[PDB]
C-alpha cells in the first residue's frame, strides 16, 4: 500500500532534475556559466523485514569545469582563463569567491569589477588610473597608459591574483560564485595562494558549458520516468481501491 | 511549477538579445553609431539540502542539491571603439578620432 | 519471527539515512 | 589632454560587424527552440499527472 | 462542514477561469491601438488572494493594469502622434499569456479532478446513514 | 554551440585579413608608405585526461 | 458585492461601444 509513496517520491524527484536541467538550458548564454551536473540517488529503507522499499532522492554534484567556448570579441580587457583558471574577486559578504566571466569593466573613479564585485589582486582590490586605457598581459599585468601621454609611458599599475582550482573540491554558493569545499579549505589555507603557471589571453571572452545532446536527452528519460511512475500510481490506487470493499457483509 | 517560470525567463531573455541584435542591424548606416552587446546573470540559486561528510575513506559523490532560479539581462554596453571614415566632399562635416564629444 | 505472526518486542525504528557517516 | 583630432569632410560609420550579428541570430533562434520544447515537455508532464 | 471542500474548487476554477479570460483579452489585444476615446491600450493582470475565514479558497479582488512602459513606435502619420510623433502600442508578453493560459488550464484540471474524487468520497458517505 | 563560435572566430581574421589587404592596396601611391602583414595564432587548447 | 452571491435586483445591461458618444 505505500507504494504509492515510492513511486510519488521518484515522480516528484523527476520534477526536481527537470527543474535542473531548465535551469541549465535558460542561462545557456551567460558569460562564463559552469552547467549544473545531477544524478538520481537511492535511498534504501530497512529493519528487521524484507527490505524492498528503496526510495529515490535527487542530488546535483558540483558542475563540469570542462571549459567553455571562447568567441574574440577584440575588447582589450576580455580575459579567458586556462584549462582550470579562476579570478577570485570579493563577494557581497565580504568574502572571496571564484569565477571565470571575464567582462571586466571599469568604473568612473578607476574602480576595476567583474559585474557586481570588484576583483582584488596584491593586497586589496586594483584600482587604475582615473581614465588611463588598459591592456591586460598574458600573465595578469595591468597596464595602464594615460590619454593624450605619448605611447612611451606606459606603467604596469597593478597584478590580478589568479588561483587554481582542480573542480573536485569547489561547490557553488547561493549567489553563482564558487567557493572550496570545507576539507580543500582546511588543507590548503582559507585563502588560496597566486601561482604563475595560469595563462590568460586578452580579447576573447568564455561562453558557457551547456550540452544540448545531453539536456535533450535528459528531458526525453525524465518524461519516460515520470509517465512510468504515474502509471504505477494509479494501477496501485485502483487495486486499493477495489480491495478496500473486504471489510463489507 | 518552477520549470514554467523558468523557461519563461529563459525565452524573456532570449527575445530581449534577439531585439538588440536587431536594433545593431537596423542602423548599419547610422553615421557615428556604437554597437550594442547584451550580457545576462543567473538568478541566485536555492538550496533544498546540504552536503554530507565527504573523503570519510570512501569515494562517493558529493549529495547536497540546489534548484537554479532563471537568467535576467543584467546589462546592455556600447562598444565605443573607433568606426570608419566616409567621405563626403562636404565642408561643414567632421570626423573625431580618439574619444570625445561635442556638447 | 516469521512475517505476519506475532512478537513480544517492538520493532526498531526506520532510518533510510542519505549517506552513511 | 586626451582629447581627439577633427578630420574636415569625413564622417564617422557605424562599428557594426554583420557575421557577429548572424551568428548571434543563429544561437539565439537555437537557444529558444530548444527552450521551447522544454516548455512543451514540462506542460506534457502535467497534463499527464492531471490526467490521473 | 466536509461541504467547503465545494466551495474551495469552485472558487478556484473561478479564479482560473478569470484568469484565462484575461490572457486571452490581452492576446487579442496584443496589436490593437487607439482605444475607445483615443487612450492607448494597456495590459492587465489579476491578482489572487485567500480568504481568512487558517485555509480558504482564492478570490481576485480586482485586475491592475500592467505598470510597464507602453512601446513608443515613430509614425507621425497617425493624429496620436505627440510632439516626437510617437505612438504608444501596448505591452504585451506572448510568451508570458502563453505559459498563463498553460498553468491556468492545468489548475483547472487538477481542480476538476480533486472534485470528481471528494464527489465520489461524498456519495459513498451517506450508505452508512440507513 | 560547439563549432559556431569557432566558425565566427575563423570569419572575424579572414576579414582583418581582407581590411589589411584592402589598406595595402589603398595607398598604392603614398609615397613613403610601407606595406603590412597580419600574422596569427591559435586560441588555448582544452585537453580531456584519459582513465 | 461578492460575486456569486445573492441579489435582489439585476445588474444593469452590458453594452460595448466601438467609439465613445
Amino acid at each position: 500500500d505505500h507504494a504509492i509513496y515510492t513511486a510519488m517520491g521518484a515522480a516528484s524527484q523527476t520534477l526536481n532534475q527537470q527543474a535542473v536541467t531548465a535551469s541549465n538550458l535558460a542561462n545557456a548564454s551567460t558569460p562564463g556559466f559552469r552547467a549544473q551536473l545531477n544524478a538520481l540517488r537511492a535511498v534504501p529503507v530497512d529493519g528487521l523485514s524484507l527490505a524492498t522499499r528503496t526510495l529515490v532522492t535527487a542530488s546535483t554534484p558540483g558542475a563540469d569545469m570542462t571549459p567553455g567556448q571562447l568567441d574574440y570579441t577584440s575588447r582589450p580587457l576580455d580575459v579567458a582563463l586556462q584549462q582550470d583558471g579562476w579570478l577570485v574577486v570579493q563577494a557581497a559578504d565580504g568574502a572571496e569567491g571564484y569565477t571565470r566571466n571575464g567582462n571586466i569593466q571599469v568604473g568612473p573613479t578607476g574602480q576595476l569589477t567583474i559585474q557586481g564585485h570588484p576583483v582584488i589582486g596584491e593586497g586589496g582590490p586594483i584600482t587604475v588610473p582615473e581614465g588611463s586605457e588598459i591592456t591586460i598581459a598574458a600573465d595578469g599585468t595591468i597596464s595602464a597608459l594615460n590619454p593624450g601621454d605619448p605611447p612611451n609611458t606606459v606603467a604596469p599599475v597593478g597584478r590580478l591574483k589568479l588561483v587554481k582550482a582542480e573542480g573536485n573540491e569547489v561547490q557553488r554558493s547561493d549567489d553563482g560564485l564558487f567557493r572550496l569545499t570545507a576539507e580543500a579549505q582546511a588543507e590548503r589555507g582559507a585563502v588560496l595562494a597566486a601561482d604563475p603557471s595560469i595563462r590568460i589571453m586578452s580579447g576573447v571572452l568564455e561562453g558557457s558549458n551547456v550540452k544540448p545532446v545531453e539536456a535533450m536527452t535528459d528531458m526525453i528519460a525524465n518524461a519516460r520516468r515520470f509517465e512510468m511512475q504515474m502509471k504505477v500510481i494509479t494501477s496501485v490506487d485502483e487495486n486499493e481501491g477495489r480491495a478496500n470493499q473486504l471489510l463489507s457483509m | 511549477i518552477s520549470s514554467l517560470w523558468i523557461a519563461k525567463t529563459g525565452l524573456d531573455a532570449q527575445q530581449t538579445n534577439m531585439d538588440v541584435i536587431a536594433n545593431n542591424l537596423a542602423n548599419v548606416s547610422t553615421n557615428g553609431f556604437k554597437r550594442q552587446r547584451a550580457v545576462f546573470e543567473d538568478l541566485l540559486y536555492q538550496t533544498i539540502r546540504q552536503p554530507g561528510a565527504q573523503s570519510s575513506e570512501q569515494t562517493t559523490l558529493p549529495s547536497g542539491l540546489q534548484i537554479g532560479t532563471g537568467v535576467r539581462p543584467v546589462a546592455t554596453e556600447r562598444l565605443h571603439s573607433q568606426g570608419n571614415l566616409s567621405q563626403t566632399n562636404n565642408s561643414k562635416d567632421v570626423a573625431i578620432k580618439g574619444q570625445g564629444f561635442f556638447q | 519471527g516469521v512475517p505476519g505472526a506475532l512478537s513480544n518486542q517492538p520493532a526498531p525504528p526506520n532510518e533510510a539515512p542519505i549517506a552513511t557517516p | 589632454n586626451g582629447a581627439g583630432l577633427l578630420y574636415q569632410g569625413y564622417v564617422e560609420t557605424s562599428n557594426v560587424n554583420v557575421a557577429e550579428e548572424l551568428v548571434n541570430m543563429i544561437q539565439v533562434q537555437r537557444a529558444y527552440e530548444i527552450n521551447s520544447k522544454a516548455v512543451s515537455t514540462t506542460d506534457q508532464m502535467l497534463q499527464k499527472l492531471t490526467q490521473l | 462542514a466536509l461541504l467547503n471542500i465545494f466551495d474551495i474548487a469552485g472558487s478556484a476554477l473561478a479564479a482560473q477561469s478569470k484568469r484565462l479570460n484575461v490572457a486571452a483579452s490581452n492576446l487579442a489585444n496584443a496589436d490593437s491601438v487607439t482605444g475607445p476615446d483615443g487612450q492607448p491600450y494597456r495590459a492587465k493582470q489579476v491578482v489572487f488572494q485567500v480568504d481568512a475565514a487558517a485555509t480558504g479558497g482564492v478570490k481576485v479582488a480586482s485586475v491592475i493594469e500592467s505598470q510597464a512602459p507602453e512601446k513608443l513606435v515613430y509614425e507621425p502619420g497617425n493624429p496620436l502622434a505627440d510632439a516626437n510623433g510617437y505612438v504608444k502600442m501596448p505591452n504585451v508578453d506572448v510568451v508570458g499569456e502563453m505559459v498563463n493560459t498553460m498553468s491556468a488550464s492545468r489548475s483547472y484540471q487538477a481542480n476538476i479532478e480533486v472534485l470528481n474524487t471528494v464527489k465520489s468520497m461524498m456519495l459513498k458517505t451517506l450508505t452508512l446513514g440507513q
